[PDB]
C-alpha cells in the first residue's frame, strides 16, 4: 500500500478510492494475524505435549 | 495571477515549507475550466501537514 498508518490513507485518498488501499492493509493484516494463531496453535500443541 | 508560465520542461517552483501553504484564497470551485483533482481538495489540505 501507499502508507502503513491508516489516517495517512483516510486523510488523502476518496472514500471510492480509499477502499482500494484499505483492503490492502486490512488483508495484510488478516494474513499477519491468521499466520501469528497459526503458530501459536502449533506452540500449544509443544507445550501441551 | 502570473504574467506567463514556463514550458513543461521549464517549470518555474516556488519552494514555501510547512504545513499550510494559504487557507484564505481558494480558487479550487468551479473558478477555472477544468478540475481533474487526486487525494484532497485544497479545501481539505487545511487539515494535513
Amino acid at each position: 500500500a501507499i502508507s502503513s498508518v491508516l489516517n495517512d490513507i483516510l486523510s488523502r485518498l476518496d472514500p471510492p478510492e480509499a477502499e482500494v488501499q484499505i483492503d490492502r492493509l486490512i488483508t495484510g493484516r488478516l494474513q499477519s494475524l491468521q499466520t501469528y494463531v497459526t503458530q501459536q496453535l502449533i506452540r500449544a500443541a509443544e507445550i501441551r505435549a | 495571477n502570473a504574467t506567463r508560465f514556463a514550458s513543461v520542461y521549464a517549470w518555474n517552483r516556488k519552494r514555501i515549507s510547512n504545513c499550510v501553504a494559504d487557507y484564505s484564497v481558494l480558487y479550487n470551485s468551479a473558478s477555472f475550466s477544468t478540475f481533474k483533482c487526486y487525494g484532497v481538495s485544497p479545501t481539505k489540505l487545511n487539515d494535513l501537514c
